[PDB]
RNA sequence: UUUCAAUGGCCCGUCUUGAAACACGGACCAAGGAGUCUAGCAUCUAUGCGAGUGUUUGGGUGAUGAAAACCCAUCCGCGAAGUGGGAACGCCCUUGUGGCGUGCACC
RNA sequence: CUGCCGAAGUUUCCGGAUAGCAGAAACUCAGAUCAGUUUUAUGAGUAUGUAAAAUGAGAGUU
RNA sequence: UUGAGAAGCUCAGACGAGUAGGCAGGCGUGGAGGUUUGUGACGAAGCCUUGGGCGUGAGCCUGGGUCGAACAGCCUCUAGU
C-alpha cells in the first residue's frame, strides 16, 4: 500500500502517483445486462435463432 | 521612428525573461491546488485494517 | 467492487495463522491485457545488445 | 476506428460497448443508441469537456439545473481557472484526478456510464453532451 | 465481534464473531451510526462469504432475527445502517452473489413489520409505523440521493405486501404500510422508477387510510 | 560519422566506482567540497541561487578563516568573484560558519626540536 | 499412376504500341539474390496523463548477474496563460404541441 | 496466397495548378429531393427551351 | 433446446470481369519471451515415395523407405523472412 497507493492517496514511495482508475465501475457485465434494473425496462425478448 | 537593431535583441530577450519565473510560478500553483484538491479520506476505507 | 476484505497469513510449517492483512488497493486495479503486453514488448527490448 | 466496433483493445471500453449493445437492441431509447454510436468513436472524434463547460451548460439562459445527470462519452477535465465548483452529477468515461476531486468534495457524483446505465437505463433526465471538436 | 473477525476466512471463526455479537448489540447504551456502518461492513461480508445455499439462506436468518437483540433505542439505526450499507455495495456485487442478498433484503424486510408488530402490543401502531416510515423515507425510499439503485426499491415493492401478511396471517391493521411508495412515487426525480414502482408494487387498499 | 551511448550504463557504473575508490582514499570526509551560493548573472535567472566556484576573499575574512588554510579544510577560493552587496557577503559567510560548526579537524603531529 | 480414344489447347518474362506484332532475356539444376536502417515533418489510430505533459544529460539504486528493473533533485522542450439541430422531460388516441438544447453550420 | 473496391486514359488555363473520374473521414437528411429518361401545354425559333406530371432511385453535401 | 469463443449463434435478400491503384484476411521462414506438467535412440531434423488425407489457395497432416540428435504447436516479439 505505500508502493502503490490507491485511487484517492498517493503512493508514499512513488511522488505524485495514484492507482489507475477504470472506466467501468463494475466489470461483471452480465451483472449489470441481467439485473432487475434494466430487465424491467427491456422490451419482451425475440426468439433466439429463429424458425426458417 | 522605432528602436535601434539592438533594442530588437533585448525585447526577445525579456520575453524569454519571465519564461522561468511564469515556470516557477505555474508549479507552484499546481502543488498549491493539488493540496487543496484532497479527496477526505472514507471513514470506512481502513475498517479491516 | 466488492472485493475479499482480508487476506490470511501463513506460517513457516504451511498452517493458517490468526493474523489477516487488509487486501491492498492494488489487488483492485483494472487488468489490461493489452498495456500490460505493450509495455511488456517495449521493456524486453531495453537489454538488447548491438550486432 | 468506428462504425462496426471500437478499434480500442481495452477490454473494459469492450465491456461498455457489450452493455450498451444489449441497451440499444432490446430498448426504444435514442439515447442507448447515441450513447452506443460514440462509444465506437476515436479519441480525436471525443473531445474532452471541462467542469466549467459542464457548470456553464446545465445553468445556460434559463438556468433551471435541478439534478439531472450530464453524460458525456469522453473525458471530464478541469478547469482552474473558475473557483467555486457548482453540485454536478457528470457520467464520463473518464475524469481527470483534479477535476474528480473538485466536483466530490464541494458537489455532488462523479459516475461512470456503467453506473449511469443502473441509474438511467432509457438514458430518461440526461443532458447528453459534446466536446467542441475544432481542436 | 470486532468486524475483522466477522470477514475472517474460515466460517468457524465468522461463526464464533456472530455468536460474540449478540452481547454487543445487546447493551443498553446509545450507538453513533458509523459505528453501525462500521459493523455491517463486516456483517456484509459475513453473508458476502457464504457459500452454500443452506448456509446462506440460515446464516440470513441469523441476521435478521438479530434485529429483536438490539436494544430498542438503536434498532431502528440498526435497520437503517443495513439499508444505507445495502445501497452503496449492491451494485459491486455480482451475479452469482446476488440471489442470496435479495434473500437477505426480503428477511430484514420482514424484521421490520415483525418490529412494528412488536413494538404495536405496547404502543399505538400509528406511532410505530410512523417511526420506521421515517427511516423508510430518510433512507432507501428517499428521493434526495439519487444513488440507491432501483434494484433494492424494486425487490422491496415485490416483497412488501406478502412479507407483511406473513407477519399478519389473520388480518393486518389500518396504517401508512405503503407510505414510502407513494411519496417516492409522486416525488422522486428516477422516472424509471416512479413509472415501474406502481406495476411492481401490490398495494393493497383493502388495509390502508382511504 | 554517428555517436552511439552503448557505454551509458557502462560509464554510470565507472563513475560510482570513482565516487567510491575517493571515498576510500579519504574516509571520514566529503567526497566533495562545499560550494558557494550565489545568483545567475541575469535577468531571466537572477532570482535563482545556484551552487557557486569557490568563496570570495572577502567572504573568508569575514567568516574568520584565512585564504592559506581555507584549502586545507575543503573550503574552494574563488579570487575572481566579488561581494558587490551585502546580502551575498551574508548568504555564503553563514554557508562558511555552518560548515564550521559541523567540521570535526583531526590534530596532526608537529616536530617539536630539543633545543629551543 | 502409365497409356489410349474423343474434344480443345501456342512460350513464358520484359518492352513496344491502341492490344499486338516485332525486338529483347531464357542449355539445364542447386544455392545466393533486390523498398532496408536512421534522422526530421505531416496524417490517422491506439495508450497514459490532462492545463498540463515528457523518468533514462545526469544522480540514486540494484547480494547474484547489476548494460536490466526501480526511484527523481534542479533545469529544459512543447502547450496553455435570431434560427436549424443530437438527446432528454411533460402533455396529446397517435401524429403533434410545450419547456430544455450539446456538436456544428447560419444570424 | 485469397478476398473486396476500382479508374482515368481529358475539358480549362498551362512542367504544374486544376477540374473530373475512384475511395476514406465529418455530417444532415425522407413532412426531400435527384435523374446520358419521357412528358403537359405555351415561350421562342418537326426540332429547341420552360416551369410543374409520369417512371425509377432516398439524396444533398464539406 | 441446452445454438453466450456476444470476437458466438442465427435468419433473410441481392450480387460475383478486371489493368493501374486502394483495402482486408490469411500461409510460410530464421531468431526471442511465454506456454504445451510438448515430441525424440522403442528414432529428432532432413531427404525420397505411382501410399493416404485436409484447405478455393499459399500450405499443412500422415503411411512406408532412408536416416542418426535434436525438434515442434499455440500467444506475443523480432527480421539479412
Amino acid at each position: 500500500d505505500s508502493v502503490f497507493g490507491s485511487t484517492t492517496e498517493v503512493a508514499q514511495l512513488k511522488k505524485n502517483y495514484f492507482l489507475p482508475e477504470n472506466i467501468i465501475s463494475n466489470a461483471d457485465v452480465t451483472r449489470l445486462i441481467n439485473s432487475d434494473e434494466i430487465q424491467s425496462i427491456v422490451k419482451a425478448a425475440g426468439p433466439s435463432r429463429v424458425k426458417r | 521612428t522605432f528602436v535601434s537593431s539592438t533594442m530588437v535583441r533585448a525585447a526577445i530577450r525579456n520575453q524569454a525573461a519571465q519564461r522561468y519565473v511564469n515556470r516557477q510560478e505555474s508549479k507552484l500553483e499546481r502543488q498549491v491546488r493539488a493540496q487543496q484538491n484532497v479527496i477526505p479520506e472514507d471513514p470506512l476505507d481502513n475498517v479491516f485494517a | 467492487a466488492a472485493a475479499r476484505p482480508t487476506v490470511s497469513i501463513y506460517n513457516k510449517d504451511g498452517s493458517v495463522s490468526s493474523e489477516t492483512l487488509a487486501l491492498p488497493f492494488v489487488f483492485k486495479a483494472p487488468i489490461r491485457p493489452d498495456l500490460v503486453r505493450s509495455v511488456h514488448t517495449a521493456v524486453a527490448k531495453n537489454k538488447r545488445q548491438p550486432y | 476506428s468506428q462504425r462496426s466496433k471500437p478499434a480500442s483493445e481495452n477490454v473494459y471500453l469492450k465491456l461498455l460497448v457489450k452493455l450498451y449493445r444489449f441497451l440499444a437492441r432490446r430498448t426504444d431509447s435514442r439515447f442507448n443508441k447515441a450513447i452506443l454510436k460514440r462509444l465506437f468513436q476515436s479519441k480525436t472524434n471525443r473531445p474532452p469537456i471541462s467542469i466549467s463547460k459542464i457548470a456553464a451548460l446545465t445553468s445556460r439562459k434559463s438556468a433551471s439545473s435541478q439534478n439531472k445527470t450530464t453524460v458525456v462519452v469522453g473525458t471530464v477535465t478541469d478547469d482552474e481557472r473558475m473557483l467555486t465548483v457548482p453540485k454536478l452529477s457528470i457520467a464520463a468515461l473518464r475524469f481527470t484526478k483534479s477535476a474528480r476531486a473538485r466536483i466530490l468534495k464541494a458537489g455532488g457524483e462523479v459516475l461512470t456510464l456503467d453506473q449511469l446505465a443502473l441509474r438511467a437505463p432509457t438514458g430518461s433526465n440526461t443532458v447528453l453532451v459534446r466536446g467542441k471538436k475544432h481542436a | 465481534p470486532f468486524i475483522k473477525k466477522l470477514a475472517a476466512n474460515d466460517r468457524k471463526t465468522r461463526d464464533k464473531a456472530l455468536e460474540s455479537l449478540q452481547r454487543f448489540l445487546s447493551q443498553k447504551k446509545k450507538f453513533e451510526r458509523l459505528d453501525f456502518l462500521k459493523l455491517w461492513k463486516g456483517l456484509f461480508y459475513c453473508m458476502w462469504m457464504a457459500d452454500k445455499p443452506l448456509y446462506q439462506q440460515k446464516l440470513s436468518d441469523n441476521l435478521a432475527a438479530l434485529v429483536p437483540i438490539v436494544w430498542i433505542d438503536n434498532r431502528i439505526l440498526f435497520q437503517s445502517t443495513f439499508w444505507e450499507t445495502m445501497g452503496r455495495e449492491w451494485t459491486g456485487i455480482d451475479i452469482l452473489r446476488t440471489d442470496k442478498f435479495y434473500l437477505l433484503m426480503r428477511r430484514f424486510c420482514a424484521a421490520a413489520f415483525r418490529d412494528i408488530q412488536t413494538r404495536s402490543k405496547t404502543a399505538l401502531l400509528d406511532k410505530v409505523v410512523a417511526e420506521y416510515n421515517q427511516m423508510w423515507m430518510d433512507g432507501p425510499f428517499n428521493t434526495e440521493n439519487l444513488a440507491f439503485p432501483n434494484g433494492i426499491l424494486f425487490h422491496l415493492a415485490d416483497i412488501w405486501t406478502e412479507e407483511l401478511r406473513k407477519v399478519y396471517p389473520e388480518d393486518v391493521p389500518k396504517a401508512d404500510w405503503y407510505l414510502p411508495f407513494d411519496s417516492t412515487i409522486k416525488s422522486s426525480h428516477n422516472v424509471v422508477l416512479r413509472k415501474t414502482l406502481p406495476k411492481r408494487l401490490d398495494r393493497v387498499s383493502e388495509y390502508t387510510k382511504d | 560519422y554517428v555517436k552511439t551511448w552503448f557505454n551509458q550504463p557502462g560509464r554510470k557504473l565507472r563513475r560510482r566506482q570513482a565516487r567510491q575508490t575517493k571515498a576510500a582514499k579519504i574516509a571520514p570526509r566529503p567526497v566533495e567540497a562545499i560550494r558557494p551560493a550565489v545568483k545567475p548573472p541575469t535577468i531571466r535567472y537572477n532570482m535563482k541561487v545556484r551552487a557557486g566556484r569557490g568563496f570570495t576573499l572577502e567572504e573568508l575574512k569575514a567568516a574568520g578563516v584565512s585564504r592559506r588554510v581555507a584549502s586545507t579544510i575543503g573550503i574552494p577560493v574563488d579570487h575572481r568573484r566579488r561581494n558587490r552587496s551585502e546580502e551575498s557577503l551574508q548568504r555564503n559567510v553563514e554557508r562558511i560558519k555552518v560548515y564550521l560548526a559541523h567540521l570535526i579537524v583531526f590534530p596532526r603531529k608537529a616536530g617539536q626540536p630539543k633545543k629551543g
